[PDB]
C-alpha cells in the first residue's frame, strides 16, 4: 500500500532470459570449477496436467507446471545474505 | 584433505572476495563428534598424550579461613580484606556466573592484612 | 603451582564439541567453547590469512586468546559447585548440603591447607577423591577454563 516502485527477486525460471543451462555464461562468480553449497549456482517442467486413470473422480492426480522443491525452503533467506553466488533478478 | 590455501578474486572489486579454505569444512554434519564418542559406529580414532606440568598441587580453603581468622580479629574487618582480595583482578569472581568462574592471579599476599577496623 | 607451567599450544583441537548448524539459531543447546571458535567466512578481504590474526591454529578449530596463558600468573582461584563429587546431589535440600560440607571440611582440613586425601590422584599423590572428583573428556565444551 506504500510503494511508489516496484521490484521482484525471485529465481523462477524465465525470468532475466535465465535457463537451465546459461548459468555458467551468466554469472562470472561461478566461471571457475566447482570444486561450495549445494545451492550454489542452481525448474521448468513440462505443461500443465491433470491425470485420473481411477474411476473415482472426487480424488484425481495434478502435475504442476513448475517445480516445488519444499526440501529447500531457506534458499531465498540464505540467497539475500550472499553467503553463496547464485543468479540473481531483478526488475524495476 | 583438498588442496593449499587459496585466495581466488577475479571481480574488478576487491572489498569482496572468494576464499578456498585449507581443509574441508562439513558442516552439515555437525553432530560427528558426539555421536562418534558414544561408539555408536565404528570409525577413525586418534588418541595422543602430551605433557604440560608436573609436581604437586596445593589447596587452600577460604570458608576455614573465614572460620578462623573471624575468632581473633572481629567480622567486618576479615569480610572486607576477604573481599579486597577476592576482588584483586578488577572484577568481581562472585557475580561471575558459575560455569565459567576460574580466573588467576600474579603473586598475591595470603592471607591479607587484616586492618583494625574499630567499630 | 608448584613452578609456573602455561598452556603451550596455540589452538586446541577437540572435536567432541558439536559445531553450529547451518541454520542461524542453534538446533542444539548453547556451548560455551564456541566463544573460542574461528568461524569460516566464504566471502573475504584482500590478502586475509589465519597468520595474520588467528596464529598458527588452523581454521575450523579452537584459539585459545593471550591472557588465558601467561608465563607470570602464579595462583588459580575458583567460586564454584562443579568439581564436587557424588555426596553432593542436587536433588538434597540445601540444609543438608550445608551441613554435610560443614562436616567434611573439618575432618579433611589442617589449619586451612587440604590433606592430599581429599585432592584427585592426578593432582597430587595419595589422594582418594573424597572431597573434589576427576574431570572427564565430555567436561571440555561447557568449562574450557578448567581444562585449559
Ligand atoms: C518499497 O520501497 C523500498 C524503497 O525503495 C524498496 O526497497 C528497495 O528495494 C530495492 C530493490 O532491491 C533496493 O535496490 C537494490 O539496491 C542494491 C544495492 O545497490 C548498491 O550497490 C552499490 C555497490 O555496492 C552501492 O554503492 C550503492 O549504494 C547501491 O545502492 C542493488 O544491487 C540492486 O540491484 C542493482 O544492481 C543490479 C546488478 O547487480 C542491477 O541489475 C539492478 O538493476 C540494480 O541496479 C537494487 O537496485 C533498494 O536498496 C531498497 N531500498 C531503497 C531505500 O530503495 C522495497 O523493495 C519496496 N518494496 C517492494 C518493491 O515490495
Ligand atoms: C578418578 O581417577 C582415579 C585415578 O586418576 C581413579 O583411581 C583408579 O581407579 C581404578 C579402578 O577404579 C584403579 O584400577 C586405579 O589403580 C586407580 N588409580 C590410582 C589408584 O592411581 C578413580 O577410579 C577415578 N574415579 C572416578 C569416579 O572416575
Ligand atoms: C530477454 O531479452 C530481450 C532483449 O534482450 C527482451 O526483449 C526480453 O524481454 C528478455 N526476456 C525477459 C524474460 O526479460
Ligand atoms: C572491584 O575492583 C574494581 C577495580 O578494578 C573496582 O572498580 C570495583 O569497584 C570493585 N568492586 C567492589 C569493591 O565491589
Ligand atoms: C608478566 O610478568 C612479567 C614479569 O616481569 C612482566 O614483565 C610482564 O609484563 C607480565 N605480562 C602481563 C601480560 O602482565
Ligand atoms: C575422619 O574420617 C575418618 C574416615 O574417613 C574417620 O575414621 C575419622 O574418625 C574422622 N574423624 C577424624 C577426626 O579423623
Amino acid at each position: 500500500l506504500l510503494n511508489k516502485t516496484y521490484y521482484t527477486f525471485s529465481l523462477w525460471e524465465g525470468d532475466c532470459n535465465i535457463t537451465r543451462y546459461n548459468v555458467n555464461e551468466t554469472v562470472p562468480e561461478c566461471k571457475d570449477f566447482p570444486h561450495d553449497h549445494p545451492y550454489s549456482c542452481r525448474y521448468r517442467e513440462g505443461k500443465e496436467e491433470v491425470k485420473c486413470l481411477t474411476s473415482d473422480h472426487t480424488r484425481c492426480l495434478y502435475y504442476p507446471e513448475y517445480s516445488n522443491p519444499e526440501a529447500l525452503f531457506d534458499f531465498g533467506f540464505l540467497s539475500y545474505m550472499r553467503n553463496f553466488p547464485g543468479p540473481q533478478c531483478i526488475e524495476s | 584433505r583438498e588442496g593449499k590455501e587459496e585466495v581466488k578474486c577475479l571481480t574488478s572489486d576487491h572489498t569482496r572476495c572468494l576464499y578456498y579454505p585449507e581443509y574441508s569444512n562439513p558442516e552439515a554434519l555437525f553432530d560427528f563428534g558426539f555421536l562418534s564418542y558414544m561408539r555408536n559406529f565404528p570409525g577413525p580414532q586418534c588418541i595422543e598424550s602430551t605433557s604440560i606440568r608436573q609436581q604437586d598441587y596445593e589447596v587452600y580453603s577460604i570458608y576455614q579461613e573465614c572460620k578462623l581468622a573471624s575468632k581473633t580479629y572481629g567480622i567486618d574487618s576479615v569480610l572486607f580484606s576477604l573481599k579486597n582480595f577476592l576482588n584483586y583482578t578488577g572484577k568481581p569472581v562472585n557475580e561471575m556466573p558459575n560455569a565459567r568462574a576460574f580466573v588467576g592471579l600474579i603473586d598475591p599476599k595470603f592471607p591479607p592484612t587484616y586492618p583494625n577496623i574499630t567499630r | 603451582y608448584k613452578t609456573p607451567q602455561p598452556w603451550p599450544n596455540e589452538g586446541l583441537i577437540a572435536d567432541q564439541c558439536p559445531l553450529p548448524g547451518l541454520a542461524d539459531v542453534s538446533f542444539y543447546p548453547y556451548q560455551a567453547i564456541w566463544d573460542y571458535y574461528a568461524k569460516i567466512e566464504n566471502i573475504r578481504p584482500a590478502n586475509w590469512t589465519s597468520s595474520k590474526l588467528y596464529g598458527k591454529a588452523r581454521m575450523g578449530s579452537y584459539y585459545i586468546p593471550k591472557r588465558l596463558r601467561n608465563i607470570n600468573n602464579t595462583h588459580i582461584l575458583f567460586c564454584s559447585d562443579v568439581l564436587y563429587s557424588k555426596w553432593y546431589n542436587l536433588q538434597n535440600s540445601i540444609l543438608q548440603n550445608e551441613n554435610e560440607l560443614t562436616k567434611r571440611l573439618s575432618n579433611l582440613t589442617i589449619g586451612n591447607k587440604l590433606k592430599n586425601r581429599a585432592l584427585p590422584y592426578e593432582w597430587a599423590k595419595g589422594g582418594l577423591n573424597r572431597l573434589f572428583r576427576n574431570i572427564s573428556v565430555l567436561d571440555v565444551c561447557s568449562r574450557p577454563e578448567m581444562v585449559l
